[PDB]
């Protein structure tokens, strides 16, 4: 039971998938060639891997993942790497020519070309699950296939699968740095068309994770390998109440009902507290209440917007390690007494707790410390209403002179979809306003 | 002869209901395998109240372990007492609730209610004279509160004059382990008003205020907080199982507690718990079991009776003590401190003496008290419902299963009536 | 074809219980009775008869492809509560103006539960 | 050792490092299969 | 002295017959070559109900195996107990049936019914006081249904006072193992309703569900479903074979069962079936046989008796038990459940008690229920039959061997009137 | 007993019968010189000299295809009169292959079948292998099936055929032949399973990783479908299926006898390592349009009947559960008047790997023969290309001038113009 079908899309999605699936192989017993070291028990000893790994007859475990891209050069070091024998070859879908930072190329022209091939592969992985909790989506708004085809993945998921839970992690574009020039046209048009189709949507951006690896860990110059390692330690802590023994269990269904109050507002923000270096855990005792306070800290946040600008609509705390169910209570009661955190008026209950026994795993040659307790957090805040205002700013900028609009009009797409998907977002800017008013 | 068929629902019910069969089994001399290895004949004389007979001289409980996703019953099966349960008793679905009441009540639970009421109907009709059922569940969750009210609703229409108990775990006043708590707990007290015979309220901070302040446990898990719930699930049902100088079954405590039928929320306690180094300092007499039943800090309900008036009182005793001394203290606490007792009942306290103490203990004592200081448990859930409800907070997760908006209106207003129904007597 | 109901044993054949997590074909809970001799509605070699009222629908079944599927597909769930009246009206009009999507074999079976705030 | 079963007589076993859980209760063709616990918690 | 002649038709009848004769040979201690190797002396007293005696102490069964090609009886001979059947009791043809009721009834099965009648008349004129005949067959194929009903008609025109008893594998509701089933199912039900004295209805979905939720086999096979069918087949004829405190033969079961002549289709069940490793959680007493005979998820029929009303009920017990407990429970279930029992019959359950339990058990019991909630079978077959027949769906195959067009009409009118007869006795005051 | 007489007509019939008969020798113990170093009787017949000789007849009008058989490895296995050759071929012409050249050789094949029908005790029926595109596979084959009917009667006449592909084709004049033989066998044939060479090219490219396959990689896949149709006359099973069982469950009307073919677990030996191949995984992949053997899509029409032929280590409940998942999906849609739908058959002998082969060694298998309305495009596209050339009278002088009246072009186009309406109205509601 408890199966989860991971869907990775884009070069960002593939390179995040390579980080997570190395973590999952080490977390259970799996080698890089599929096999366990021999189980040395009677029959099947441990069946904990069934949420992520299947099993053939012979003793080979094949992941429940689909790796999607439109450029061939990203999957061809998954196919000829260390983990080239773990993946069944047909799970890794490549195109022949990529979407080239166009939403329109990735939605109408090249994405429709490749949609029905990968919705045959997710049928086969969803007919192997006795109980399916829900999918996972790993994308980035910036690219063509990370925005265009990913937004059309969610739309044809809603037709076929109904009200099945479709989570998504995302790389929202950064405020100061940026890869590309055409990213506001991409990022606006996909938040408009995934808006009624997605259940939940966690966001991080790469500039904030830059601020932690340089500062909290003692690793100057972090490559994307060090950022992708931290993303796998959030996905693992979301799904470790499904595989390892817990005191309080949390599913993948208890996040949408506890952080998404209103239909247009499904945008929580991730945080992970004891990300620390091996020279500076020789000195610090990591208690249960010492790592609770450091999910609310604006430095240790994982997006480049301060929660103090807004109001905490809810929370979701994920405690992982050697904790006590009483010292979880002994820290939450403290946090509510500060006046530098401010819960919204119509949420007097606030929280959602989760306690799990298996401590977080040490990857050989990784970044962090061998730590005995940890906390993950997904919190939903009104302080994201400052993030679309820096995206309405850079859409209306290049749209009032209509730069780059010819690269989307002749690419199979009419032009009135530009001047309505920024009007559609214009209600969402006032919709985040009225939940910021107190009920006088 | 006076059988009690146990029920347990959800990830709170299957963690309360797993330790309770580890406190009854050793109370009666039952191994992990199931066999009887006892050192008396009272350990086997009245064992049919809880244990069905199996083949070969082996005993099996009447537990109906219920869940909406079987993850939290794989851990129960792998414990030290996981093989004692008949595996047909496990009821489980595929996808859970998500801490949503309607999904547990109307949508996903209702597809699993007809498989439960085959199991209880196979056991309620395999009793010589069934006395009544139980239920261990939590109001904060989705399948404890959600379908666990559908169970009481659809068995009060099939066995309507037996006993139906519930050991609730109603939510907490400081820290709430689910955002959407006041929608679930308001909508479920409203069901329990017209559908239970008794119901005990348990808050989880009042269990924390014992194991830190009194038991002196530096690291109290929920193992040592389920062990306090299961040490008063057996005090209420002892005089059935063990002989007495004065007896009290479940009905007699029900008769002598409720003056009006809407008023059946109680608050438990348990006396002889003591700290680590203070066991050699303890005096061992009878009036030091009356000190700790009645001490206003050790109720399991997080509602101090100093705000309220004791409508009735119970007391169940375990040991070979004296009937003059038991009755002397009930005259004592009623006649020193008589601003906490109602006036139109001249003796509020019901007493009962079992004879067989818990193993290792020389005496023991259990309490149940019906108060007007328990309507403040129902005020606090009301304003956190009607703050959350007047701006239509989480309602699309609930109305999107097809609910009505005026159904929330009565479950507010029925709970507003019992708030003011209790409040006449203060 | 028509699905039917193994009367005692419909729970093993429930569609989510056979690992089919999508929308499925409904079943016939109640079988209606009739008596007598059944009229031969169709002549030899499978022709329908002239005066038998043929259905208005297409002969070949309505599978909506990818390049046939409408652009800007409406959502599967749309509860109208906690919404403004004009926004809920725009959602219902979005659902309304696509009758070909909601009528297909592989069509969207939507949800409109609740009333928006006036 | 030698303790009776009372509300304050349970102690941890700090030298245990795997807390994995197994799939005993599950489904089949359509049938709720509940099979015998070979291992405990952690693979032992 | 009360001999029973066995008739197996079709490949379903041949495999069920092979497993059933293996069961009886185990019960009476006949080894796979034919010599008695038993323990008691009760095993050898009334062996003549099934086994003819040859020279040299060999016991040859009283069975006739019929098929339209020998492709199944190669497989019957190559089994464990293939050497005990007489070589002359195998009747076969040269060309198959082809899932065609018309080729089973008129074209191919007419040249074979004479040989089968010769063999069964030779076995029937060797019995001292014969009781009747059993037929085990399937209502989906061409040899089993067509030729089987041809045999039933030509047996009951010649021996019209004996007992005719069929075990019929009627079609399943979810998955049909032949596209053209309901034609054969209708055209065989229309013959059974005239020419049988008892007919038990068996469904494979019901057998799969019992072998998964109750016996808890991970991979059941047909070699286990046939064991279930045979174990309830040889439990309705025990009191002809073993002593007891309240005997009952097949005539007595028919007399106490069927109140009207058109209403003789039954729903079986078998009590002490229990799991692999859950033997140490369950006691084996008479209430633990009663609550499992009468459980509605135990029927071998895929029709729920809670939609209708038990016209009559029979319970056949095996073992050394107490009459107070037996009669106490058969009264107790009737009084506790009184919307599923008709009222114009005041007591509904007939109980028989035999002495010798099956080899391995302490007790056993078998249940045969006659309900007005078996009409869902016929309503579902009638609706699928009119769906195909109104458009001439497969009708040329049937019409091209001389079948009329009025025969489908009269079959569907007959089955629909039988449905209305059930509904009249359900809704009677 | 339970014999089968294969008839192979044309180069596309002979070259399939070199890869069918290589399997049958090897599935039993038979060496390629006839000696075994008793289930072979459905395909072999023992001589008094120990030498097993097959029940088959190879026919061609050209000597350059059968003279490879008479020189190759299997030159001692075949009886010298079981391989018939002419001297001039039919040359992509219906008229030469039916009237002038095919008539001088039709009276000698029926001499050979009459001897091979006099040795079988219980003969199930014939099997035909031909190609619609050729001259002898389409002209002479339509002369066998006319003369088989009056001489043998109600014996079963199954046939396999290479239907023309939607884009690729060998010849120009292939739509004149593919209409003129469908019209004249439409009343004389029982069931016609059809594969086309283009959809098997898209399986060996995609399922196996064989870029640039050859006909010998295609003749081996067809031989694994013929082997699983007669698999229950030879090896012991739990649900047998004869050759009589196929016409009665897939031909609802006498003008509609064109099913399709699918064989599910075709994988390579580098992917059998990676995946379990249980009964539900191979059942679900028969209904998948990427794995069909004609380039027509069943989602754009209504199913009419199905027939599943399981083979190997299979269990009755995994068959019953996997079908009920197909009956729940919204994409497998059936016709109004077919409420039951299916036929199942379970065998025990797992499939046999050929040395030099391509498929992996597997433990379960499914062969599905389904009848669909979705074939209505396959005749309507072919009807365009007959009409397109014939509207201005192209290539007709190559047909009139050899024993053929000109009016057979207008009637064979009138007649199949009823078949397009015939498919249309049987899927229409009530
Ligand atoms: N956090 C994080 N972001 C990444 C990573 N790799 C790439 N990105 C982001 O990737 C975005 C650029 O688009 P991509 O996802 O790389 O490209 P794509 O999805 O294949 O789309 P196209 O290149 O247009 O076809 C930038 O916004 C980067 O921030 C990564 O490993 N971690
Ligand atoms: N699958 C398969 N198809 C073949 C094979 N050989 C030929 N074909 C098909 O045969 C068609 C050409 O007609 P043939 O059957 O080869 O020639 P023919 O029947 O002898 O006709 P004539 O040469 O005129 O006498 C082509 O369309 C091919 O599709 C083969 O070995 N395997
Ligand atoms: N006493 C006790 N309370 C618990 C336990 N687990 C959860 N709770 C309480 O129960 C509520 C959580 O509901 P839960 O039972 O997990 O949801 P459910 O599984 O849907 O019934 C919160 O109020 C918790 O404080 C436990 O093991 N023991
Ligand atoms: N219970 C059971 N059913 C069988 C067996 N063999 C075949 N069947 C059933 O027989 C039906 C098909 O009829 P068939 O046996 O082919 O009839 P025949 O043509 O007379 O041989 C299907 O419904 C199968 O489920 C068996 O060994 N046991
Ligand atoms: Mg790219
Ligand atoms: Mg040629």
């Amino acid at each position: 039971m408890r199966e989860c079908i991971s869907v990775h899309v884009g070069q960002a999605g593939v390179q995040i998938g390579n980080a997570c699936w190395e973590l999952y192989c080490l977390e259970h017993g799996i080698q890089p060639d599929g096999q366990m070291p021999s189980d040395k028990t009677i029959g099947g000893g441990d069946d904990s891997f069934n949420t992520f790994f299947s099993e053939t007859g012979a003793g080979k475990h094949v992941p429940r993942a689909v790796f999607v891209d439109l450029e061939p050069t990203v999957i061809d070091e998954v196919r000829t790497g260390t983990y080239r024998q773990l993946f069944h070859p047909e799970q890794l879908i490549t195109g022949k020519e990529d979407a080239a930072n166009n939403y329109a190329r990735g939605h109408y022209t090249i994405g429709k070309e490749l949609i029905d091939l990968v919705l045959d592969r997710i049928r086969k992985l969803a007919d192997q699950c006795t109980g399916l909790q829900g999918f996972l989506i790993f994308h980035s708004f910036g690219g063509g296939t990370g925005s265009g085809f990913t937004s059309l993945l969610m739309e044809r998921l809603s037709v076929d699968y109904g009200k099945k839970s479709k989570l998504e992690f995302s790389i929202y574009p950064a405020p100061q740095v940026s890869t590309a020039v055409v990213e506001p046209y991409n990022s606006i048009l996909t938040t408009h068309t995934t808006l009624e189709h997605s259940d939940c949507a966690f966001m991080v951006d790469n500039e904030a994770i830059y601020d932690i690896c340089r500062r909290n860990l003692d690793i100057e110059r972090p490559t994307y390998t060090n950022l992708n390692r931290l993303i796998g330690q959030i996905v693992s802590s979301i799904t470790a109440s499904l595989r390892f023994d817990g005191a309080l269990n949390v599913d993948l269904t208890e996040f949408q009902t506890n952080l998404v109050p209103y239909p247009r507002i499904h945008f929580p923000l991730a945080t992970y507290a004891p990300v620390i270096s091996a020279e500076k855990a020789y000195h610090e005792q990591l208690s249960v209440a010492e790592i609770t306070n450091a999910c609310f800290e604006p430095a240790n946040q994982m997006v480049k917007c301060d929660p103090r600008h807004g109001k905490y609509m809810a929370c979701c705390l994920l405690y992982r390690g050697d904790v006590v169910p009483k010292d979880v209570n002994a820290a939450i009661a403290t946090i509510k007494t500060k006046r530098t955190i401010q819960f919204v008026d119509w949420c007097p209950t606030g929280f959602k707790v989760g306690i799990n026994y298996q401590p977080p795993t040490v990857v050989p040659g990784g970044d962090l410390a061998k730590v005995q307790r940890a906390v993950c957090m997904l919190s939903n805040t009104t302080a994201i209403a400052e993030a679309w205002a820096r995206l309405d700013h850079k859409f209306d900028l290049m749209y009032a002179k209509r730069a780059f609009v010819h690269w989307y009009v002749g690419e199979g797409m009419e032009e009135g979809e530009f001047s309505e998907a920024r009007e559609d977002m214009a209600a969402l800017e006032k919709d985040y306003e009225e939940v910021g008013m107190d009920s006088v | 002869m006076r059988e009690i068929v146990h029920l347990q629902a959800g990830q709170c019910g299957n963690q309360i209901g797993a330790k309770f069969w580890e406190v009854i089994s050793d109370e009666h001399g039952i191994d992990p395998t199931g066999t009887y290895h006892g050192d008396s004949d009272l350990q086997l004389e009245r064992i049919n109240v809880y244990y069905n007979e199996a083949t070969g001289g082996k005993y099996v409980p009447r537990a109906v372990l219920v869940d909406l996703e079987p993850g939290t019953m794989d851990s129960v099966r792998s414990g030290p007492f996981g093989q004692i349960f008949r595996p047909d008793n496990f009821v489980f679905g595929q996808s859970g609730a998500g801490n949503n009441w309607a999904k547990g009540h109307y949508t996903e639970g209702a597809e699993l209610v007809d498989s439960v009421l085959d199991v209880v109907r196979k056991e309620a009709e395999s009793c010589d004279c069934l006395q009544g059922f139980q239920l261990t569940h939590s109001l904060g969750g989705g399948t404890g509160s959600g379908m666990g009210t559908l169970l009481i609703s659809k068995i009060r229409e099939e066995y309507p004059d037996r006993i139906m108990n519930t050991f609730s775990v109603v939510p907490s006043p400081k820290v709430s382990d689910t955002v959407v708590e006041p929608y679930n707990a308001t909508l479920s007290v409203h069901q329990l008003v017209e559908n239970t015979d008794e119901t005990y309220c348990i808050d989880n901070e009042a269990l924390y205020d014992i194991c830190f302040r009194t038991l002196k446990l530096t690291t109290p898990t929920y193992g040592d907080l389920n062990h306090l719930v299961s040490a008063t699930m057996s005090g209420v049902t002892t005089c059935l199982r063990f002989p007495g100088q004065l007896n009290a079954d479940l009905r007699k405590l029900a008769v002598n507690m409720v003056p009006f039928p809407r008023l059946h929320f109680f608050m438990p306690g348990f006396a002889p718990l003591t700290s680590r180094g203070s066991q050699q300092y303890r005096a061992l007499t009878v009036p030091e079991l009356t000190q700790q039943m009645f001490d206003a800090k050790n109720m399991m309900a997080a509602c101090d009776p100093r705000h309220g008036r004791y409508l009735t009182v119970a007391a169940v005793f375990r040991g070979r003590m004296s009937m003059k001394e038991v009755d002397e203290q009930m005259l004592n606490v009623q006649n020193k401190n008589s601003s906490y007792f109602v006036e139109w009942i001249p003796n509020n306290v019901k007493t009962a003496v079992c004879d067989i103490p818990p193993r290792g203990l020389k005496m023991s004592a259990t309490f149940i008290g019906n108060s007007t200081a328990i309507q403040e448990l129902f005020k606090r859930i009301s304003e956190q419902f009607t703050a959350m409800f007047r701006r239509k907070a989480f309602l699309h997760w609930y109305t999107g299963e097809g609910m009505d908006e005026m159904e929330f209106t009565e479950a507010e207003s029925n709970m507003n009536d019992l708030v003011s129904e209790y409040q006449q007597y203060q | 074809a028509t699905n039917y109901s193994a009367n005692q044993y419909e729970k093993p054949f429930s569609p989510k219980y056979l690992q089919n997590w999508s929308l499925a074909k409904p079943t016939k809970e109640r079988i209606s009775s009739h008596e007598g001799y059944t009229q031969i509605i169709a002549n030899d070699r499978g022709h329908l008869l002239p005066s038998v009222p043929r259905s208005k629908a297409s002969p070949w079944g309505s599978f909506m492809g990818t390049w046939q599927m409408p652009l800007k597909v409406p959502p599967a769930r749309a509860t109208l509560t906690s919404r403004t009246a004009a926004g809920a009206a725009s959602l219902t009009r979005w659902i309304q103006k696509n009758p070909d999507l909601l009528k297909a074999s592989n069509g969207l079976r939507p949800e409109i539960f609740g009333k928006p705030h006036d | 050792h030698g303790l009776p079963f009372l509300p304050g007589t349970s102690f941890k076993d700090l030298t245990k490092t795997a807390f994995h859980r197994s799939q005993t209760l599950g489904y089949r063709n359509g049938y709720a299969v509940v099979r015998r616990p070979t291992v405990g918690i952690g693979g032992d």
